[PDB]
RNA sequence: GGUUUCUCUUCAGAUCGCAUAAAUCUUUCGCCUUUUACUAAAGAUUUCCGUGGAGAGGAACAACCCCAAUUUUUUGAGGCCUUGCUUUGGCAAGGCUA
């Protein structure tokens, strides 16, 4: 009835867990009656997802940019970042 | 709606294909089916280890056939 | 009050046909050639008469080498036509020289003749195919006993709907019609601003006229293309309202009369 | 139909990377991008979660079995979803 | 009296297969303009004009996606279809690599089509056909469908024949059935080749494979429902072609109820069909309406774009089959090579053949495209004109580039750079340039040649002399045709002893 | 709003002044004249309301 | 020898007549005529010198009030029907000569125009 | 929350209003005793007959059932160990299962 589940937040900076357990965090591009996602400046997660860590917050952080996902490996949403004036 | 298998550019050719589970074979690909699993003649499947099985022809696993890669030039 | 109609086609076919003999029958441009306005503009400028056409004032009113006669070769006479179809190329000092050409592509429909016939239908003024060539050709024609077959829900895209209904004809024949009856909707206009006749005199070359209707004709014409020159635009504006004016004060009353009633009164007051 | 299909579709001719279902990433020119995203390509620079390398003059890749598409910055500039 | 997407188009130019350059040439009034028009809208919808006919050649860059959605740079030299100027025909023939007849439904092959295609064949392009106004068939000559594919295969089998007469070997022959042939009105927004109608087909419908479908549809094949199989004549029902009843049928049928009972039985047709049309759309004359209808219901234009992928060579496929014919060494050693590569790459060769004028002043623009090579601004070059043999230099004038500049059909895209492959407007290096002019890099050596100038498919015969009033007034005279020359490829000057100076001309 | 009047009205009215000799008037007289430099307005407003030959 | 046109009209059943006689008064030549099956028009095509292809076209059209419309390009040279070495020749300074002549009078003029 | 109609207020013709009038002025031309009334070309400006733009008030009338063996709600990828590498954690391999 709704069916903003992605629209509403789309635009805006989320990281999304995958079923492997990446934390990718990015501009999200696009939902998917699938959970076909992408991501604009894309940022992954693998060794720790930085919540105020002082002695690292930015590691285990690979660069993806354009971040293109489909929904099989798709596990967990989550907003983490406001959308890019560019 | 039932999109068919882009292999007839792979098809009369042999390929060096991953199936999953660590399987790795070697065969002349002769054809497929809508659901992409293919039977593909001359099957020498080289284990981890090397051991060298030639099985004859057999076909894909669909669901599972990881990546197969030609063996030769397009 | 009476502006902007809307109108059907079983309607708008109807009004054509009425008005059949006040119109102009033929579909394209092609017959207004050397006789449209830049061609009246471009002979106008340079002071030359096209065989049926206005004359004006001219616009405005020594030795050379080139004009030496031994020097020419006349094979076929330069007539005036000539020299406004290229009035570049004819020409010596064009000044205000509008540039006549078009080839329209001669538009092709045939009227129907009977209302019996389909709506699409061979005719015998077409001129029958009978196509021959070469060993056609040969192609990649998928033979079947491969395998192919059609999903069977599909259907030609229209199926129910027939070829064409008793307004096909006439839905067509609108479109090649003359200025009001090509449209289905639009504004409406004053009585006086509708110039019945203007199409009978922008025609071209009548063939067995008395001098008389000849001498009017372009007359007529030279009128016609002079509004066309003088179009100054709106230029200015301010809208006073004299009735409104009027009737906004206690002197004057209001009401409804016949019309040889409010003659008859204006006849009386003007004496 | 997909719109990240649809950016895949389009991905053909610029370069693209895949991270398969066993975590291996390939790069390559991408020519021919299906709905079931089963990308058969050419000149596959592969090189695995270990550390070990591979590389083919052609590649197939199965659709189900992809981890990942990061394609080069030319799509950063449709928008109107 | 494109910020955000220049960029991209960039990222297609650097590409160098997503291009195709193409002509588009046919008769006269036979459509070339007003498809590129509403093309032109299609994408943005962001003398010649007076006597309403088409003297001088365009060319147009856009950017258009294709049946499976990739995005393409298309170059078209949109030519004038009047025989009299065939030589700008010539011009973007010689710096484009396929060419798109059009031809006109009602009237067929005519002489300039006819002298375009031989001309084509013996400049060894590739050949692609829009039968166009279609439409002329139906609303104006009423034809029944039957007859209108009789016509339409007609002109089809024709055009093959002459391509018969000029291209020894047919590797290609003609018919709808393999990409080669649009069937358009570009008046209606109607474009279409047998794969897109049935891709519209299956898109709506159920999932038929559309190019199987495709395959099925020209030539005398029929299709009885009980089979759902498609089978050369074994109706005795009499039964129409494939053709016939899957994209004529519905097509009239379309017009039809458009043009006849747009008040009565449209609006239950456009259910069926699945086109919803507001109410001020109801409300609109039948002729923008016709267009509406057609073009929410066909899409934009996908028939062309699949023709010209698919059968236009691609200038990096390109220029080998091209350098052969153009260039004078054509290929042995250094250039040759270099050039057939296409790579953006050293040597900078380019070939202009157009002098596109600045309509205020003096100063033209260049106009070709750069084979091998990248060139920027600011770069000093090295023109060789036509009289320049290896061992002449001293027609090398040298200087430099001023701006550059890609075309939409009237609007100019300064831009800092471009690759090999496309096609370009050069400012600055228009004053030391006659017809034809070849360009390399400025004090830089390798070497260079030229390719041969332009020939032409007809000669010019008749004969004007020219002469000022004021005898006084002759400099700005001889400037005066100097500008003409630079504007027009295939008119010639001479000064005749006795005084005079002469125009030739077609 | 304002609102229109029976045409006997109008139609009494000038019948009354019939042709204005009649002394009962006379200051009509100059009002009467001053309207004259709007007849050829009250002329081109009649003659353009011409009533069509197939209206009776 | 003198270049020839290649003339191409396209135009109604009726005016097949009028393109004839204009034809005629141009030293035409008609090759073929046609009907361009498909329409109800024909293709007329016929030769022609350049010298008097001089507002053939605006002849053409004027006479069939634009119902023809004529298209026409060099083809092929053809000798001009007159001896170009005739002292015996003598040219009447503004009229056109009829055919022996031609060639004399071409000659002549182009020679006093440039050659003398 | 809609159209239509009336009244009131304000802003604009760049090809228009798919129609086309008159006056004034400037320069030529023609009529001819003089001035008005006129001629026919170019040019400029005005007036008139209609139209478009924006808003306010009032008015009237409508109306508050079945499915998942390649891409996500059936997926049988299950376990253990030996070796190694690691500061431990942890991580790489093979083997055995039932
Ligand atoms: N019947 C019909 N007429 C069309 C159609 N498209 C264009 N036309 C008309 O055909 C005429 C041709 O005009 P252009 O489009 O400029 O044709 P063109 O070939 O580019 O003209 P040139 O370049 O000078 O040869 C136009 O006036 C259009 O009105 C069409 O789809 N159907
Ligand atoms: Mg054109
Ligand atoms: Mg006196």
């Amino acid at each position: 009835g709704k069916s903003s589940k992605m629209l509403q937040h789309i635009d805006y900076r989320m990281r999304c867990i995958l079923q492997d357990g990446r934390i990718f965090i990015g501009t999200f591009k696009a939902f998917d009656k699938h959970m076909n996602l992408i991501l604009c400046d894309c940022d992954e997660f693998r060794k720790i997802k930085p919540k105020n860590s002082k002695q690292a917050e930015r590691e285990e952080k690979r660069v993806l940019g354009l971040v293109l996902l489909r929904g099989e490996n798709l596990v967990s949403m989550t907003v983490e970042g406001p959308p890019p004036k560019d | 709606k039932a999109h068919p298998p882009e292999l007839k550019k792979f098809m009369d050719k042999k390929l060096s294909l991953k199936l999953n589970g660590g399987r790795h074979v070697q065969g002349i690909l002769r054809g497929f089916d809508p659901f992409m699993n293919l039977v593909i003649d001359e099957c020498v499947e080289m284990a981890t280890s090397g051991q060298q099985n030639n099985i004859g022809m057999v076909v894909i696993r669909g669901n599972s056939i990881i990546m197969l890669e030609a063996l030769e030039r397009v | 009050t009476y502006q902007r109609w809307q109108f059907t086609l079983p309607m708008m076919s109807t009004l054509y046909r009425l008005a059949n003999q006040l119109l102009t029958d033929l579909v394209d441009d092609n017959y207004f050639y050397l006789f449209d306005l830049k061609a009246f503009f471009t002979s106008k400028a340079l002071n030359m008469a096209i065989p049926g056409g206005p004359k004006f004032e001219p616009l405005v009113r020594d030795w050379n080498e080139f004009n030496d006669i031994n020097k020419i070769i006349i094979r076929q006479p330069i007539r005036t036509e000539y020299k406004i179809a290229f009035p570049y190329l004819y020409n010596n000092l064009p000044h205000h020289v509008h540039l006549t050409w078009y080839h329209t592509p001669n538009v092709v429909f045939i009227k129907t003749e009977d209302p019996d016939l389909p709506a699409f239908y061979f005719d015998p003024l077409i001129n029958p195919i009978s196509h021959r060539h070469s060993v056609k050709s040969q192609e990649p024609l998928p033979d079947d006993d491969e395998e192919f077959e059609l999903p069977e829900f599909v259907e030609p895209f229209l199926k129910d709907t027939p070829l064409y209904t008793d307004n096909t004809a006439n839905g067509i024949a609108l479109l090649w019609a003359p200025r009001p009856f090509n449209l289905r909707s639009g504004r409406t206009r004053r009585a006086l601003d509708i110039p019945l006749v203007k199409n009978w005199y922008r025609e071209h070359c009548p063939a067995g006229q008395p001098v008389k209707v000849r001498v009017s004709y372009q007359k007529l014409l030279k009128y016609y293309v002079l509004n066309a020159l003088k179009h100054r635009p709106p230029k200015a504006q301010k809208k006073r309202y004299l009735f409104r004016s009027f009737k906004a004060t206690k002197f004057f009353q209001s009401t409804k009369l016949d019309w040889v009633e409010v003659g008859l009164q204006v006849c009386r007051q003007g004496y | 139909i997909g719109v990240p299909i649809k950016v895949l579709h389009e991905a053909e001719g610029h370069i693209v990377t895949c991270e398969t279902n066993t975590g291996e990433v390939y790069r390559g020119k991408l020519i021919e991008a299906e709905d079931n995203m089963n990308c058969q390509m050419s000149n596959i620079t592969v090189t695995y979660r270990d550390g070990r390398v591979a590389q083919l003059e052609q590649v197939y890749i199965r659709g189900s079995k992809i981890r990942f598409l990061i394609l080069p910055d030319m799509l950063k500039n449709m928008l109107k979803s | 009296t494109t910020v955000y997407e220049m960029d991209f188009l960039a990222d297609l130019m650097d590409n160098s297969e997503l291009i195709r350059n193409v002509t588009l040439c046919g008769h006269l009034h036979h459509g070339k303009t007003c498809f590129v028009d509403c093309l032109i809208e299609q994408t943005h919808p962001e003398t010649e004009q007076e006597r309403g006919v088409g003297i001088k050649s365009t060319p147009v860059t856009v950017v258009l996606p294709d049946t499976k959605g990739k995005s393409y740079l298309f170059n078209i030299m949109d030519t004038p279809g009047h025989v009299n100027f065939s030589d700008e025909v010539t011009a973007g023939l010689r710096i484009s690599d396929g060419v798109v007849l059009f031809i006109d439904a009602a009237e067929g092959v005519m002489l300039n089509t006819e002298r375009l295609i031989k001309h084509a064949v013996q400049e060894r392009l590739a050949v692609t056909v829009c039968i166009n106004k279609i439409d002329r068939l139906i609303l104006e000559l009423k034809l029944p469908p039957t007859d209108a594919y009789y016509k339409l295969r007609h002109i089809v089998d024709e055009v093959n024949g002459l391509i018969s007469m000029y291209s020894t070997d047919e590797n290609l022959i003609l018919s709808p059935l393999l990409g080669n042939v649009c069937f358009s009105s570009s008046q209606y927004s109607i474009c279409f080749t047998l794969g897109s109608f049935a891709k519209i087909y299956a898109d709506t419908f159920g999932d038929i494979n559309y190019q199987e479908f495709a395959k099925r549809l020209w030539g005398d094949i029929y299709f009885n429902p009980k089979t759902r199989k498609f089978t050369k004549k074994a109706p005795t029902s009499s039964s129409q072609r494939s053709f016939v009843e899957f994209i004529l049928e519905p097509l009239y049928k379309i017009l039809a109820q458009v043009v006849g009972d747009v008040d009565t039985s449209l609006p239950r047709t456009l259910d069926e069909l699945g086109i919803h049309l507001t109410k001020e759309e109801l409300k609109l004359n039948i002729r923008p309406l016709l267009r509406l209808v057609c073009k929410k219901f066909f899409g934009e234009f996908t028939g062309f774009v699949d023709m010209c992928v698919q059968h236009i060579p691609s200038p990096k496929v390109g220029a080998k089959p091209k350098i052969e014919h153009t260039y004078t060494g054509g290929v042995d050693s250094d250039l040759g090579e270099a050039m057939s590569d296409c790579d953006p790459d050293g040597p900078l060769m380019c070939h202009t053949t157009k002098m596109y004028s600045t309509d205020d002043g003096v100063q033209f623009h260049a106009f070709g495209r750069v084979l091998s090579g990248t060139i920027h601004a600011g770069q000093p070059v090295k023109v060789l004109g036509e009289n320049y043999t290896l061992e002449d230099e001293e027609d090398s004038q040298i200087c430099t580039v001023g701006r550059l500049w890609i075309s939409v059909a009237r609007y100019h895209i300064e831009v800092n750079r471009v690759p090999a492959g496309n096609w370009v407007l050069i400012e600055g290096v228009d004053q030391p340039i006659v017809k034809t002019a070849t360009i390399t890099e400025p004090r830089g050596n390798e070497e260079a040649q030229i390719f041969r100038p332009l020939k032409f498919n007809t000669t010019s015969v008749i004969k004007i002399a020219v002469e000022p009033v004021n005898p006084s007034e002759l400099p700005k005279m001889l400037d005066g045709l100097r500008k003409v020359n630079k504007s027009y490829p295939s008119l010639t000057t001479k000064v005749e002893e006795s005084g005079e100076h002469v125009i030739l001309g077609t | 709003q304002k609102e229109d009047m029976p045409p006997e009205h109008v139609r009494k009215i000038i019948r009354d002044h019939g042709d204005m000799t009649n002394r009962k008037f006379r200051h009509d007289k100059r009002v009467y004249l001053g309207a004259l430099k709007y007849m050829p307005h009250a002329v081109l407003k009649l003659l353009e309301n011409m009533p069509m030959p197939w209206e009776q | 020898m003198e270049p020839y046109y290649f003339v191409e009209v396209q135009a109604p059943a009726d005016c097949v007549s009028a393109v004839y006689t204009v034809l005629a008064r141009r030293r035409g030549h008609v090759t073929q005529d046609a009907p361009i099956p498909g329409s109800p028009l024909y293709t007329i095509k016929a030769f022609i010198p350049a010298i008097d292809s001089f507002g053939f076209e605006t002849d053409l059209r004027t006479h069939t009030q634009g119902q023809a419309f004529s298209l026409s390009v060099f083809h092929h040279w053809q000798i001009v029907p007159g001896d170009p070495l005739d002292k015996s020749i003598v040219i009447r300074p503004l009229e056109p000569q009829p055919a022996p002549h031609l060639a004399r009078e071409f000659m002549i003029k182009t020679r006093r125009r440039k050659g003398l």
